[PDB]
């Protein structure tokens, strides 16, 4: 069972509507039996749409969705999505982070992450749940520090322990340097295992920068994760790219992790 | 025409009206 | 406390509220849409279909279906949809606490205007109803009870004669073309000077061009000539990436289509002409009222200046000599619902409703006396 974050940059229906962009896409999507989707820049869900269109327009069932209305605290919006195989996982309940308000969730989070509740029957936790983040980078410490509010809040509401927490957290270079990691309690608690390093390269530019990472907490869960399988995703290598072509895909690398 | 002449009258002379906001949605996304 | 209900529905938007407001509490598109892929959004369950305002911000997800068309309704299982969500999602009513005044289509055939009654009665229980014909309640709006008017929508346009409130059948002029066609062009065109209007929110964007930059050239030549000499009747619009952008004669080509269908290519009359040959095709002794009573309602009637060209054209096939008097009021985007809600609220029409007992007892049928 692979799970995969992925930030695709600005991805929409002028992505979509280029065919070479979108088999690549659909390429690394198809990869993963659970994959969020960040960075979607789609105003009336024709990008989602039409990926969609591309996973199930043999088999029916290929991929099921949850998607976020789009968020922001200002004008600029983006949303989350998840993309997975059903006949593998299901999702038993999903909501929003909000804070515990009506418009809280934009008290601490730009874009309000969206919590998932998996149910996996291949693997050792049979039930676990998944918070998506993309930070704003100029506020990434308090953002990615709030994430352990967001994982006492799933604990509350789910009583479940097991969680993986994941997205582009920004949690590198410029925006998160040494001295700042004390700030974050969702990195100086033994709560949590961080399974992509801090020495990992998760940007598709010249940068060498962790922003994409994966995080897990609880026993099963943790358990769970095979060894070695949490890392990042060069497609540029992987399919044989050159780099403008790489670069028009994304700026990011996908973070993928394997549980058994 | 059923009671017509007098309904005609009374949409020639008038009425009033009143005030209610509205969310017209026709702006276009 | 016991309030009558107002529904125009068209071919685009649907316009709802409560008989006697200004003043619709509801307007929103006409549209049903059902997931194409399994799914849901956050915090909430598997959706079976959007209606109305979620249809088209969520179009992407979806197969959409326009259940009128040209005016008239051709989907009576995705109507009673587009009913359902504008009694209890839109307005938050129960449709058997409330009589109902509806909306129709000129030359609507009979056999659809017992559809309606049959399932306002039936499916949604309603204590009371009537049908009126879109024109000649905006005709009401205006004050007469005589008059032409040219009503001009999202899909067609009419030429409708009204003596005593009596429409008169045999004489109305149908224009297949409308609003969403003038967008069309006005896209066509858009391209042709080379620019890229492929998604949903760019297709969207030159609507608001429409609404915002577009007049009718009282003389086409002359505006033609204007743009290409002083070269500055231009306007700007900001497109959604900071990118604005300069607009010219394309501002008043579009428009003219409705006087010359041979823009797009059809084989009809232009609009100065199908209201001229409404005219001259009525009763000869009430033609003098029709001229001095031509009243404006529709989306598409709202172009500044508009009328002029109206005032200023049929005064060319009128006799030399005739008064040609053209109204236009201001809040004529939804002109005819404003007639609704005078109609049904006006204590006297209280007596020319359908009931309950009268639908049962009778058939589906009383509508075409009672109405
Ligand atoms: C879809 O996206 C791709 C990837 O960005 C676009 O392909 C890229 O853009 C143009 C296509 O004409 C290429 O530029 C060319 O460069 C070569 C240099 O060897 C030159 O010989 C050509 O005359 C032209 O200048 C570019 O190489 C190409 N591939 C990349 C950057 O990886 C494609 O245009 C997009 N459009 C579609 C198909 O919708
Ligand atoms: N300011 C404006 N300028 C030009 N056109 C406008 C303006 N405002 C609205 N419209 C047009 O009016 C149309 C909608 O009109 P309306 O809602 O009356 O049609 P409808 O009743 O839904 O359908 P129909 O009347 O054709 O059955 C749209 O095409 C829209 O572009
Ligand atoms: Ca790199
Ligand atoms: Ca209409
Ligand atoms: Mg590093």
């Amino acid at each position: 069972l692979k799970i995969a974050a992925f930030n695709i940059r600005t991805f929409g229906e002028t992505k979509m509507s280029n065919a070479t962009l979108a088999s690549y896409i659909v390429r690394i999507v198809r990869r993963y039996d659970i994959v969020l989707i960040q960075e979607v820049r789609d105003s009336h869900l024709v990008a989602v749409g039409k990926l969609l269109d591309y996973l199930n327009q043999d088999d029916p069932n290929t991929y099921h969705y949850v998607v976020s209305e789009p968020l922001g605290r200002n004008s600029y919006k983006e949303r989350y999505l998840f993309l997975f195989r059903p006949n593998k996982v299901s999702v038993l309940d999903t909501y929003q982070y909000d804070d515990g308000c009506e418009s809280c969730g934009n008290d601490s989070f730009s874009r309000e992450p969206a919590v998932v509740k998996f149910s996996s029957h291949s693997t050792k936790v049979k039930e676990f749940a998944i918070v998506a983040l993309h930070s704003a980078p100029s506020d990434a410490v308090a953002e990615i520090n709030s994430l352990y509010d967001v994982y006492l809040d799933v604990q509350q509401k789910w009583h479940l322990n097991d969680v993986m927490l994941m997205g582009d957290f920004n949690a590198d270079c410029s925006y998160v340097t040494s001295s700042q990691w004390s700030s974050i309690r969702l990195r100086t608690s033994s709560t949590f295992q961080w399974l992509i390093p801090d020495s990992a390269d998760t940007t598709a530019t010249s940068t060498n920068c962790a922003y994409d990472r994966i995080v897990v907490a609880g026993s099963l869960l943790q358990s769970s994760v095979v060894p070695g399988s949490a890392a990042p995703f060069d497609f540029q290598a992987a399919y044989g790219l050159s780099n403008e072509m790489a670069l028009a895909i994304s700026d990011h690398y996908p973070v993928e992790v394997t549980l058994t | 025409t059923p009671q017509g002449e007098d309904m005609l009258n009374a949409i020639r002379r008038g009425v009033k009206l009143k005030k209610t906001t509205t969310n017209d949605r026709s702006a276009p996304r | 406390e016991t309030t009558a209900l107002v529904c125009d529905n068209g071919s685009g938007l649907v316009k709802a509220g409560f008989a006697g407001d200004d003043a619709p509490r509801a307007v929103f598109p006409s549209i049903v849409g059902r997931p194409r892929h399994q799914g849901v959004m956050v915090g909430m369950g598997q959706k079976d279909s959007y209606v109305g305002d979620e249809a088209q911000s969520k179009r992407g997800i979806l197969t959409l279906k326009y259940p009128i068309e040209h005016g008239i309704i051709t989907n009576w299982d995705d109507m009673e949809k587009i009913w359902h969500h504008t009694f209890y999602n839109e307005l938050r009513v129960a449709p058997e606490e409330h009589p109902t005044l509806l909306t129709e289509a000129p030359l609507n055939p009979k056999a659809n205007r017992e559809k309606m009654t049959q399932i306002m009665f039936e499916t949604f229980n309603v204590p009371a109803m009537y049908v009126a014909i879109q024109a000649v309640l905006s005709l009401y709006a205006s004050g007469r009870t005589t008059g032409i008017v040219l009503d001009s929508g999202d899909g067609v346009t009419h030429n409708v004669p009204i003596y005593e409130g009596y429409a008169l059948p045999h004489a109305i002029m149908r224009l297949d073309l409308a609003g969403r066609d003038l967008t069309d062009y006005l896209m066509k065109i858009l391209t042709e000077r080379g620019y890229s209007f492929v998604t949903t929110a760019e297709r969207e964007i030159v609507r608001d061009i429409k609404e915002k930059l577009c007049y009718v050239a009282l003389d086409f030549e002359n505006e033609m000539a204007t743009a290409a000499s002083s070269s500055s009747l231009e306007k700007s619009y900001e497109l959604p990436d900071g990118q604005v952008i300069t607009i010219g004669n394309e501002r008043f080509r579009c428009p003219e289509t409705l006087f010359q269908p041979s823009f797009i290519g059809m084989e009809s009359a232009g609009i100065h002409e199908t209201t001229y040959n409404s005219i001259m095709k009525c009763d000869i002794d009430i033609r003098k009222d029709l001229y001095a009573n031509n009243v404006m309602s529709g989306g598409t009637t709202m172009y500044p200046g508009i009328a002029d060209r109206m005032q200023k054209e049929i005064t060319a096939l009128a006799p030399s000599t005739m008064k040609i008097k053209i109204i236009a009021p201001p809040e004529r985007k939804y002109s005819v619902w404003i007639g609704g809600s005078i109609l049904a609220s006006l204590s006297t029409f209280q007596q020319m409703w359908i009931t309950k007992q009268e639908y049962d007892e009778a058939g589906p049928s009383i509508v075409h006396r009672k109405c």
